[PDB]
């Protein structure tokens, strides 16, 4: 019983002698499938997520700067230099300013004015390159299982998506899985960014105006165009100040509010058939049975119009079968929980049945057990 | 950074030019330059000041001129006291202060 | 009278740090920045660097970049100067001297007079 | 000579028999008055500023959380309560997941879910009402010297927009200023951030999507819509997580592009009239000189076509006037120093004119100085 | 927070039950409620959770009942090694989990 | 067999800092939260906290919060609960216990048989 709790619950039933039913696996979604002769089982894709990215540009949200200095020279007399307008961690503007007799100048006019600053990167994000080869779906299967807990998993690549799945006391299910991938990965970029990661066409993420680098680890940490960052303007034609522009993290989330969230985990949907031909339904071996059952927990309808009954049994045959049917008058009511059986009288076992509409009676037999049921719709 | 003689000699009477050398930098791309008087064991006294400008104190003896990347600052009707440590000052293009080495001006008796 | 006047003859020994202390008087303090410069014994000036004494903006030489520091108390119109990590060749007399600040607050070109009024030194002496 | 080494300088001369001019001081722009028989001044706005703003509304831009809990009820069993939902230092949302026997409810169904968090603001910005009549503006007003520096400023109120101001040597101008504020303060915030302050329309900024609070001292920092940062979601009918919207300087810049950059100082504007009938130019005792000149800097040209002429004397009369006019053929030339003396034969004085169009003739007498000049236009 | 007797006795072949209080929040709220049998100097083993399930080994004579606020642990066809302190947990509303007071449970030999 | 297995008896007295080690095995100690709880002498249990050996997320009682700290070593298969300043009252056997985290590797609601295997106590003693 992993999906009856689940809101997001979806029943596929195959049509008559079918072995395979094709299912659909999104996040949040989980999935019983029935077959007539065959165990009922919960499919759900827990988490894709893609094994080693590759950084593909790192861009920088918040900056600072330190070590200004300024180079100026009176009019007649060149442009200003620094020996700092090489060093790429710099950022430089020039321009010109008043000069005359009063700063030291034998000329009055515009003088060249060079500034530079050294330009710190505080917190950047970084947009990754992901490829569809290293991508990993995780896909638990587990058996609708009548039973209570007395006190599996496959991983799905795009280069094994076939995967033989052992399930005891059943046989073995065979689900053969082709991920339907919306996207194309060349043309886009997981974006991560201070813990939090979206996915976003690449053109639009090469266009964002932030400064850059193709950040290689075999050369100290330089940016390009840090002028969308770190700018320069003339206060009155004598001095030039440093404009920080201020960290542009509210600015990207405001920017990615109409886009997909989230080694690194995705959410994407995968599509599959799962061929049951080796699976056997156990307790087909066994007799319809004897005694009488007890209420242990009082009849619950889940979120499906589907009900619940857990029960304990009277009499001798340890193991055996559950006779069970409805009636308005009786039709063979459907049933989740697919034959039911007692494997150990001590313990009290689980049993889902879909009821018709409007009113219902569920039997489980010599003083057998008469619940009323009814079901609105 | 900014270059001088070491010592300077004249005579009661004489002209005698002290000069202070330079860059493109700091003394031949800007008039801020100027020329203090140090005595021993005192802070140095502006005397000039815009190469040519003289502190309301200063008489009319001391003179400056600039030609090039080389500042002169030159005494007329030389006295004794006029003996002095003597050093040119820059502001550069960096903002920056520059100073020369100084030159000893030994004035002799006969 | 305009007068600059530095604290008293001071001797420390190499490792500690150094602080030398400039009060002005008969001007407006806040409109002028202190440069300070030493001088060994018998050697030429050194422009260490200078503070403007309205908004305390710094500027320091490349020399004491990050062994300099010059802070001022607009209280008592002092300007201080402090040297750390002090080494062989740091026995100097160490002056201040004023330059007045343009008619904005600012401090970027200074003014042809400047330096026009000194202190009197301070020797800081090694051992 | 405050405006010869300026590029944004303003003449104003008066016409005829003018005892006053009329001027604009906007910052950053230097005036020099003129009048036939009076001295040549120099006006400049240095600063405007506003003492004592009141904060009218502080906004935040980014915050953070801490102490998150959450109180959790199954299906039927009513809505879930947290006392923190009344500390108004928590932000706090109330859902629904899914419940059954699986998490401990005896029915199947929706539960109730409320999850609360401290409300923690990191950095803040803050918009001040400013008024008209704690506005002080700084108007300097000089001589155009002639000598040279040898080794004032006027408070206008709106309560006392006419200042007398003494000038030593030339008597006492009266300088009467209206402030022409472009403005309605009751209708603009002046709006501080980190630093770095702007003006813009009141209603605006009270639209403006921040959590908010009319900060008083009196009563500790809690804020008003705290959901424009943080806000929370329900991840796939089980669990809620907050999210934080991270710092929104950066947006906050880009919204101000389009605004009015910077106790408090601001830029306007000011016009001024000023009376000069009190006013003498000192020199006209003197009698017209003896000697000969000497350049003691050459002829230099400003940025608004007149030229700077700076001398030293010869003769005897230690206090006398120069001899001073231009030719193609003699014209009266215009004359910005307003009539040039000789204060001190030992120090040179500066002499600014504005020569005519193509070629002129400066002549400054016996052994006078020729100096040729021209003009492009 | 939870409430229960400080002590309970019986003698052999009688059942006995220990009852366990607490609010709308914990016990009366969820059925996260479960029973544990601590024998003096070990640790507490769990013998029932989810109000009436009984681990794997745990004999049919334990079993719990859950009414209003009050779980309801009892055992029945007493024996001499069932004597033992018997505590009762539930998870709260808000996430947390809290115990009962404990009942030492004494069997007397006639 | 499922089993988890703490330090050593320890006596420390008031003042101080406590640190108990939980180990467990015959379980991947990373699908489930470590939670803590003690017993004084002939005293209730009393919940400490809890901690996620997957993600490290921790939650800690009103009683204990800024007291307890309970940290994971997943290398070793090992939870950690440290004590705080401790006082008069903070002898006791101290417990760790599991409970699985679900399938998400998420813990907001435990599984209905919590504390299904347990350690078998530490006595942490005052003077
Ligand atoms: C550059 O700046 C480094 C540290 O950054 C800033 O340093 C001073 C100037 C402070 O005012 C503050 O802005 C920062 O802490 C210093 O090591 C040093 O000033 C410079 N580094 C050099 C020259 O290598
Ligand atoms: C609330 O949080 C206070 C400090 O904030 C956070 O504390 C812990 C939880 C860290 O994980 C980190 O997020 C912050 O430092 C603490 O004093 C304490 O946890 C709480 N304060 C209370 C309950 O008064």
């Amino acid at each position: 019983m992993r999906c009856v709790g689940i809101g997001n619950r979806d029943f596929v039933e195959g049509l008559s002698g079918a072995t395979w039913v094709d299912v659909v696996l999104e996040h949040g979604s989980c999935v019983t499938t029935m077959a007539k002769n065959k165990p009922t089982l919960d499919i759900e894709l827990l988490k894709t997520e893609v094994t080693n990215p590759a950084v593909l540009r790192k861009l920088c949200i918040e900056a600072k700067i330190s070590n200004t200095t300024t180079d100026s020279r009176c009019p007649t007399q060149g442009e200003a230099t620094l020996v700092e307008e090489q060093d790429a961690n710099f950022v430089c503007r020039r321009t010109v300013v008043d000069r005359g007799w009063g700063n030291g100048c034998g000329l009055f006019g515009k003088g060249s004015l060079l500034t530079c600053a050294k330009f710190k990167c505080v917190t950047k994000l970084e947009g990754k390159i992901v490829q569809y080869e290293n991508l990993k779906y995780s896909v638990i299967v587990t058996v609708h299982t009548g039973d209570q807990h007395q006190v599996t998993i496959a991983t799905i690549t795009p280069q094994a998506p076939t995967s033989e799945i052992q399930l005891t006391d059943y046989g073995t299910l065979t689900l053969d899985c082709s991920p339907r991938t919306g996207l194309d990965f060349n043309e886009v970029v997981l974006l991560t960014m201070k813990e939090k990661s979206w996915l976003v066409h690449k053109q639009w993420f090469l266009d964002l105006p932030l400064p850059w680098t193709s950040g290689a680890s075999t050369s100290q940490e330089t940016w390009n165009r840090q002028d969308l960052l770190v700018t320069f303007k003339t206060a009155h034609a004598k001095k030039q100040e440093v404009v920080v522009l201020g960290s542009q993290e509210g600015a990207m989330h405001t920017a990615l509010t109409g886009a997909t969230e989230i080694t690194t985990i995705f959410a994407g949907h995968l599509k599959c058939r799962l061929k049951m031909d080796k699976l056997t339904l156990k307790g087909m071996s066994y007799v319809m049975c004897t005694g009488s059952f007890k209420l242990e927990k009082e009849v619950a309808e889940t979120q499906h119009g589907t009900v619940l009954v857990q029960v304990k049994y009277e009499g001798t045959d340890a193991p055996c079968k559950i006779p069970f049917s409805t009636q308005d008058v009786t039709q063979n009511g459907r049933l989740i929980t697919a034959n039911p059986i007692v494997t150990d009288k001590e313990k009290p076992i689980n049993i889902e049945t879909e009821p018709p509409f409007g009113e219902s009676y569920i039997i489980v037999g010599e003083k057998a057990l008469k619940l009323s049921w009814f079901k609105k719709g | 950074a900014l270059t001088q003689p070491a010592s300077v000699s004249g005579s009661p009477g004489q002209s005698i030019t002290i000069s202070c050398t330079g860059t493109s930098s700091d003394v031949g791309g800007f008039n801020y330059v100027s020329w203090f008087q140090q005595h021993p064991g005192k802070a140095p006294k502006l005397m000039l000041y815009d190469v040519t400008s003289r502190p309301s104190g200063v008489s009319s003896r001391f003179s400056g001129s600039k030609s090039g990347n080389t500042a002169s600052l030159t005494i007329s009707g030389l006295q004794a006291e006029d003996e002095a440590d003597y050093y040119c000052s820059s502001h550069t293009s960096r903002g920056t202060w520059v100073f020369g080495g100084g030159t000893k001006l030994t004035v002799l008796a006969a | 009278e305009v007068q600059l006047v530095e604290s008293g003859a001071e001797v420390k020994k190499p490792g500690a740090s150094v602080k030398v202390s400039c009060k002005a008087s008969g001007y407006t303090f806040t409109s002028y920045a202190m440069h300070w410069v030493r001088q060994a014994p018998g050697q030429r000036l050194e422009w260490m660097g200078w503070i403007n004494a309205g908004n305390g903006n710094t500027k320091y030489s490349q020399k004491f970049q990050d062994r300099v520091t010059i802070t001022r108390d607009t209280s008592a119109s002092t300007a201080y100067m402090e040297l750390s990590s002090l080494r062989s060749e740091d026995t100097a007399i160490y002056y201040c001297a004023r330059d007045k600040v343009d008619d904005y607050g600012d401090y970027w070109f200074p003014t042809l007079w400047y330096f026009d009024y000194w202190g009197q030194g301070t020797l800081v002496t090694v051992s």
